């Protein structure tokens, strides 16, 4: 549904 | 852009923040005083100083940016493209330098325990070489991360986030590069070396050098196990970030990814703060001069 953008 | 929001509870934010600040003061004071006395003081002192610098860079220039723009405010990123890239570059260069310093210390100790060169000039040259190589291996991050407007229309300034700007494949390549080169391989070598160093110490020990040697062995092994334990959840997360398919990602995995982020980074700072305290726990005169330097403050 949604994916993280912070690495 | 409510799609960029996260639901990490406030108490977790405050807790993790407090931990980050504790590790901040402990690490900065510890490594700062460490560099102070080490400069005021011997072959291993250059490696230890290199480690202290490596930790101080993260504690001073990575910790505030992290506690601000990663756990407290997730969007928008307020440091620009240069800050975005320079941040990750600094982190990578630091972890590489730390790993190489550990392995190098393992080699130095093994040679100092198997036959009981490397002049001051040559040693400093080698440290400079380590730093340069570390900086070189950190280059891909300058081409990996960047700024992207992840808002609905890509126009809202609040959706300006610091995210990897390269595809999944390349991200896999660079993350694998970091994981293999800065963790698995070097800590494997250092673990083998430490393993041999231990038994070599036991066979050598059967006047005052052997005690300092034992001290060095325990300290080194402690640094290795600390490096492995602390940097383990860190590299798992980065692999978790990329290898999981976009369809498999749920809200649970999202929030959990953020809490795992908090934990992993907390341990990362725990390492940088744990470097100097191990030098004090051996009850050497380093602790005496540590209290001596800490007093005049």
């Amino acid at each position: 549904g949604r994916r993280p953008y912070i690495l | 852009n409510s799609d960029l929001d996260v639901n990490t509870d406030i108490y977790s934010k405050v807790l993790v923040t407090a931990i980050y600040l504790a590790l901040f003061v402990v690490g900065t004071v510890g490594n700062g005083v460490t560099l102070f006395t080490l400069a005021r003081k011997s072959r291993v002192d250059y490696y230890l100083g290199s480690l202290a610098l490596s930790d101080l860079l993260i504690l001073l220039f990575a910790l505030p940016v992290d506690v601000y723009n990663f756990i407290w405010v997730h969007h928008p990123w307020a440091f620009g493209d240069a800050g975005c890239k320079g941040y990750y570059f600094l982190r990578e260069a630091c972890t590489y330098a730390t790993a190489l310093n550990v392995v190098s210390l393992s080699v130095e100790l093994y040679l100092a325990i198997r036959h009981p060169l490397m002049s001051r000039s040559r040693t400093k040259k080698f440290i400079s070489a380590i730093w340069l190589a570390s900086a070189l291996l950190a280059i891909p991050m300058l081409f990996t991360v960047g700024l992207q407007n992840l808002s609905g229309d890509g126009t809202h300034p609040g959706g300006l986030v610091c995210t990897p700007i390269v595809d999944t494949a390349t991200l896999k390549v660079v993350i694998q590069l970091n994981t293999f080169m800065s963790f698995l391989f070097p800590m494997l070598v250092a673990s083998i070396l430490n393993t041999v160093i231990a038994r070599r110490l036991t066979v050598m020990v059967h006047p005052g050098r052997v005690q300092a040697l034992r001290r060095g062995v325990l300290v080194l092994r402690a640094m290795v196990i600390a490096f492995v334990v602390c940097w383990l959840p860190y590299h798992v997360r980065r692999l978790m970030f990329v290898y999981i398919s976009d369809e498999q990602w749920t809200t649970a995995l999202f929030d959990f990814y953020h809490y795992f982020y908090m934990l992993s980074n907390a341990l990362v700072y725990v390492s940088a703060a744990i470097n100097p305290i191990l030098y004090n726990l051996v009850s050497a005169n380093f602790r005496q001069v540590f209290l001596s330097t800490l007093a005049c403050l």
